[PDB]
């Protein structure tokens, strides 16, 4: 008995050499390896496959290689690979990649993915599946953020602030010991994963140090609080002992130094480098060359992603109404003209093809979209896959080996940076289970459901009155992970070693799971996934055009983007 | 060139499915005044007691229809189903409780089926 | 009033479809949400005009065609599901492949 | 001085003799007697009776009989009568039903229900009272479904679910001690009581039994996990051991076994048959014979309720598409006409209103209404009287027979199935303070105020910035019950007897009220109030025709329903 | 707009009372939510236009009469009550039995 | 239709912006919010109708004059901001000063 190839998908998801549209884009993904016994296919309902005696196992209890969830038939697609298998979970953790059921009459099980009495079941087929976003540009302002940002697959939120507060509108920090603890209080109703970032701004050790041990998970400096040469040497100083990553805005009006004047402050140190192309801040103008040192760890923010006919009057007049910027005040022109810049945002777009910007982020509600970090990865990728062609590493026709590249800027890559890859990041065994499914039709616009440590946290559903889960209206609601004191174990707070040695966690009364911020300051450009290269970046500073290998980067901005008007009621 | 947001475009080829087992065709028939359905991954000498059908040829085996599917047998129909041999370790549990055990034991199976009257134990 | 959860929620329905119609009236090709809008309000509201759920079945298959929305819209609605109360209560209406 | 009979009850509400309407349906109600002495009413407000020195006593503390609350002058609507009385609740608790006030002035006075400085006033006088409903067949899809429930007067659910994950979508199943626990601690922040039901599949005992130390209130056999003979029977015996309920929804497909096979694996041991018309699912097609035997407790869900006009369309569309059937495959097509049979669901009307289906049920969220199940025992009520008449055992023109046996079937019987009603179930002294209040008008429609643990939970109440709490908009919402740790005093999470002996709540930091499951095993059909009925029911297996003391029943569908488009907005 | 939770809720019914609107022209007779609606709506805005309390005490009671409705909701509505912010400020009117 | 968080909240703007124009419609001299409202739902629904940035940020001076406004209503709004889906993503559109 044979099944051909179109039904085959229709029923399990599609099988090796099969491709897939990336929502409505250009991008076509190819199922790589396929991890099933053909015969075999787990799934679920009347009828089916998983039940007792059958595809379930009815002997072993939960601690006897049983899982507490199955998702059948996912096309994963991550850093490690693009391919279709059965994901198996227990303890909120992933604990195996590969073929779930019965080991009594299927071939092929992976010897921990029994499905038993007490495995509860996700059918995948037909879905994408990634890693949850890991978003470490974050302002906390206003948290109807966190419900935009699971709506667009975000799971991790790095960043700082104490709600509308003018520090925190236009920085990620939450400054010193006692604001930390109370976000940190705060966090424990917010459904998400989240790490604070404090003040990364001092002429002693001692001020900034005490924010570490009182629950930062990492600091930020910041222009407006003074990106001076001190306060870049003392926070790295604090950063090295810590175990914590620092990321930097830096001095945009070149006050105290030059570029070159923050990289010898910085002295070889590890540093992630926020909003490297600089519309959202830097060294004007010339910031995006921190993107080809090998210790600098570089993210673009989404509102110059990708480069649009609309995005620069946006931009130029976004930062003239935010700065109080009069228009006949020529040296607010003068600095409007030196920061928002053609030249840069078109060159962006093609460092982030060639692997030269590592990371993707949000800068949420401070000059960046809090549920379009995502969306506008994948819109970047499409334009220049248009603009460019396939790379040149492409086989078969799929656009897989972009598709790697991009989706490592959202997911493994910040988590790498951040020190907490060990625990969030990608699709790999023994890390926690935040996954997000996707409808291919919507992929990188709406998640379907986002799973958070194991359970459902959010999902696109209809109406709770009906007799079934789809009538109208189908919305993303908060679904049972985010209620009651399940929002404990099925999100992370990140923390400090010291400030988990100290009790900090126990003193405050955090409930949630607690994470370790750790193996920041060993690493560089070279380990950020699929996006390691360090090069040479030239600006011109009167002309503003950037070079990388004496070759001159330019590039055409499009009226038209996919991923938007398709989807979107405004 | 029309986009269909997120499609399919599926290789050439066909997917063969429990490839390399033994396949065994056997008349079945339902005897009863109901309709049974009969899933791809039940062990097939454990159905419905009102399927008349050799029942030893069932023994360590299941449907050979794709996984998920399922034969109907209206009242009084017969017909011929394909089956293939069950894989893994060969146990089955449960179900109907003829087995519990590896599905070698065929004499044993047998008895239990004969004793609660599952039809044609020969 | 007495709203109860489902009657507040479907308000919105209704002011999606009301704002979608003003987008085709003025001559634009709807969306994916607007067109899953229009034919959901089309439903509940025919509910309240006392049809049966065979005639929306019908019905709703012809309320928007394809030259009314943009490309790919019609692939990406199989089918759009909605509840109502029919003079005999509440009763789910399935339209599938609303736009051909 | 006299009161004429229209004067009195525009003020004090009805009273003995009276008569009232059953929202706009063809019921009316009768008062049976009232535990009143007329001129000593109680009521509240300048110038009333309950004030101190007066009908409040101004002298005892709350531990000398004083009540916490006494809702005055209720038309209780219960299996235990139709009557009039002041209700008085302390600690949670209803301790009295009768004649509250002062007995320093007052004829009457229901000796622990003293009117005193500690107590609460609600005014029930107008209002009918009934018992928070009781819904055995959940599925924990969508948390926004919580308050769908209470809207229609329903406080506790029993049911089971992971959020929108197909298993639970498909099944009331919270698989094994992890998810089981997840959800308990999920339940923390639902406001309304709780019980949850694990996996009643497998072939040794303790994947099992796990569950039910783990925390679990029962079990759930589907036949999507596989509902075979040996989960039927390691089901039941894990439950006689344990004291918890089972629920079926048996093997429609007959794959292992006919109806007969299921009753000979259950051997005479009690059990939930859920939705056993069989629309729901069940031996095709012959299921609802189940509902004449004396071991059996069965229930309705509520979409075949009650039969009409538009019901078969939608349910074989429903069935359709939920199962990815096909149109075009023949085998689809038969399954479908042998599961959804105007001939059973006309029938199930009948076996109803003569006390052979003793419950009724949702099936929220997967094939059912999470806010329904009062709505349509009540349309079904009126149907059957406009069809068949007033019952034979009805007195005085009154309805207050079908009233009594109907009221029993979403607040006592399911109660008494599950081992809750010690607890809940019905408006009777020693028991849980459920209570919601109707307007007759709105009756079995929306509620009016719905308590939980003698604290209001949920309220129809308008502009919370007007000057008083009707204006517009009137809307379904929270109460303070709801809110901060208050939801903890006025909600049960009901569990297994091993669960509470081994500190499963303490273990998992509950602190919601901990309520008991037991004495479900020695029970049966004749257990269930106002519905006890055994009788032999015969299905046709070529006609589907369905014969009871050999007679057949037959009914018409109704083109139109009360308690719908009079009410409802959508 | 810096809108306060009163002005998000009151949008609803304005939202019900077009509903409603749209229904009765179409030639349906009301339902008790409808009928609410359309009454409490005609309040706010008339309160919006600078009408006095006792206008709207007057003029709520003609909005809709018995025939624009179904069997039984005049009787179900004895009263409609709403609060909005007349040149003066906020107050509340009341309209007795607004259907005969 | 798979709504998220801000096309939800972004229906409310429509529907006032809608009760603001029947205002107005009945000669009312609009208020505060019912300008902003309408002056937002104009930008959105342009950037709905494939218009520029740059477009919105002109015409959004030109949607409502002083003489449509009450006294001070000018000089209380500095600006307007919305952000809405262009052809080319979802863009911020500013308008300055946007009734003179
Ligand atoms: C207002 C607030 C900010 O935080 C930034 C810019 C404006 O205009
Ligand atoms: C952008 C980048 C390239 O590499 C080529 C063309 C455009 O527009
Ligand atoms: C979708 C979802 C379910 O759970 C059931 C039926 C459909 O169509
Ligand atoms: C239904 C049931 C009866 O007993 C009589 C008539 C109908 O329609
Ligand atoms: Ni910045
Ligand atoms: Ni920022
Ligand atoms: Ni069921
Ligand atoms: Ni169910
Ligand atoms: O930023
Ligand atoms: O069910």
């Amino acid at each position: 008995m044979k099944i051909n190839r179109q039904q085959y998908a229709e029923s399990y998801g599609p099988t090796v050499g099969d491709q897939v549209r990336l929502a409505d884009t250009d991008l076509w993904i190819e199922v790589e390896k396929d991890y099933t016994t053909y015969g075999d296919e787990a799934n679920f309902g009347g009828g089916k496959v998983l039940r007792e005696g059958m595809g379930e196992n009815g002997t072993y209890t939960r601690t006897e290689n049983v899982l507490d969830l199955l998702l059948t038939n996912a096309l994963i697609l991550d850093y490690t690979g693009i391919y279709k298998a059965d994901i198996g979970v227990k303890d909120g953790y992933i604990v195996g990649i590969g073929k779930g059921g019965n080991p009594d009459i299927m071939d092929g099980v992976t010897p921990n993915m029994i499905v038993g009495t007490a495995t509860e079941v996700i059918a995948a087929e037909g879905k994408i599946v990634t890693a949850g976003g890991i978003d470490t540009h974050v302002h906390f302002i206003n948290p109807d953020q966190v419900d935009v940002a699971l709506a667009n697959g975000i799971t991790t939120l790095f960043g700082g602030g104490t709600g509308p507060a003018e520090g925190s509108k236009a920085t990620t920090v939450t400054p010193g010991p006692w604001n930390i603890e109370k976000m940190l209080k705060s966090t424990e109703g917010l459904p998400i994963n989240v790490g604070i970032l404090g003040k990364g701004h001092g002429s002693s050790i001692a001020p900034i140090m005490e924010q570490i041990d009182a629950g930062a998970a990492g600091l930020k400096i910041h222009e407006d609080w003074g990106a001076t040469p001190a306060s870049i040497d003392r926070s790295l100083t604090v950063a090295d002992e810590a175990d914590v990553q620092v990321a930097i805005h830096s001095d945009t009006l070149n006050e105290a130094g030059f570029l070159e004047d923050t990289l010898r402050a910085i002295n070889g140190r590890v540093i992630h480098s926020f909003h490297v192309e600089g519309a959202g801040g830097g060294h004007a103008p010339d910031i995006m060359a921190m993107a080809g040192h090998p210790n600098v760890l570089p993210s673009s923010t989404n509102p110059t992603r990708p480069f649009t006919v609309n995005t620069i009057d946006e931009h130029l007049d976004m930062l003239m109404v935010c700065h109080h910027l009069k228009q006949n005040i020529p040296e607010d022109v003068a600095f409007a003209d030196s920061r928002i810049r053609p030249e840069t945002i078109a060159a962006e777009d093609i460092l982030h093809d060639l692997g030269i910007i590592s990371m993707m982020s949000t800068d949420a509600l401070a000059m960046g979209r809090a549920g379009e970090m995502v969306l506008r990865t994948w819109q970047t990728a499409d334009k220049m896959k248009k603009q460019r062609g396939p790379l040149a590493e492409e086989k078969n026709g799929s656009d897989n080996f972009r598709a790697k590249r991009y989706v490592s800027k959202y997911t493994i890559n910040p988590a790498i940076a951040q020190g907490i890859a060990h625990e969030v990041g990608s699709i790999e065994e023994g890390k926690f289970a935040d996954l997000v499914l996707w409808e291919p039709k919507f992929f990188g616009v709406k998640a379907d459901r986002v799973i958070k440590g194991g359970i459902i946290a959010y999902a696109q559903i209809g109406d709770p009155s009906a007799s079934i889960p789809t009538p109208q209206p189908v919305m993303g609601r908060r679904m049972y992970g985010t209620v009651g004191d399940l929002i404990h174990d099925t999100n992370i707070t990140f923390m400090s070693k010291s400030s988990i040695q100290q009790g900090v966690p126990a003193k405050l009364g955090l409930k949630r799971r607690i994470g370790t911020v750790k193996n920041c300051r060993n690493i560089g450009k070279k380990d950020m996934k699929w996006n390691d290269v360090t090069t040479d970046i030239d600006i011109n500073p009167e002309t503003y055009e950037v070079k990388v290998d004496g070759e001159v980067l330019t590039c055409e901005p499009v009226k038209e983007l996919p991923m938007a008007q398709r989807y979107f009621l405004f | 060139n029309y986009i269909v947001p997120g499609e399919y475009r599926v290789a050439e080829g066909e997917i063969e499915i429990n490839a390399g087992r033994e396949k065994t065709t056997i008349r079945v028939s339902n005897t009863g005044d109901r309709p049974i359905q009969v899933g791809s991954h039940i062990h097939f000498v454990e159905v419905n007691k009102e399927l008349l059908f050799d029942r030893a040829e069932g023994i360590g085996r299941r449907l050979n229809i794709p996984s998920g599917t399922a034969a109907r047998f209206e009242p009084g129909e017969e017909m011929e189903v394909e089956l293939t041999e069950l894989g893994g370790n060969r146990e089955v549990f449960g179900i109907s409780d003829l087995t519990n055990g590896s599905v070698d034991n065929k004499e044993l199976i047998l008895q239990r089926a004969k004793e609660l009257g599952y039809k044609g134990v020969e | 009033m007495h709203l109860n959860p489902a009657e507040k929620e479907k308000l919105q329905i209704f002011l999606a479809s009301e704002l979608a119609l003003k987008r085709k009236a003025r001559g634009l090709k709807l969306n994916y949400p607007e067109a899953v809008a229009i034919i959901t309000s089309f439903i509940m509201e025919g509910a309240r005009d006392g049809k049966t759920v065979a005639m929306l079945m019908e019905e709703g298959k012809h309320v928007l065609t394809r030259d009314d929305v943009m490309e790919g819209v019609p692939e990406m609605i199989d089918d759009i599901q909605a509840e109502a109360t029919f003079p005999d209560g509440t009763k789910l209406v399935t339209v599938h492949n609303p736009i051909s």
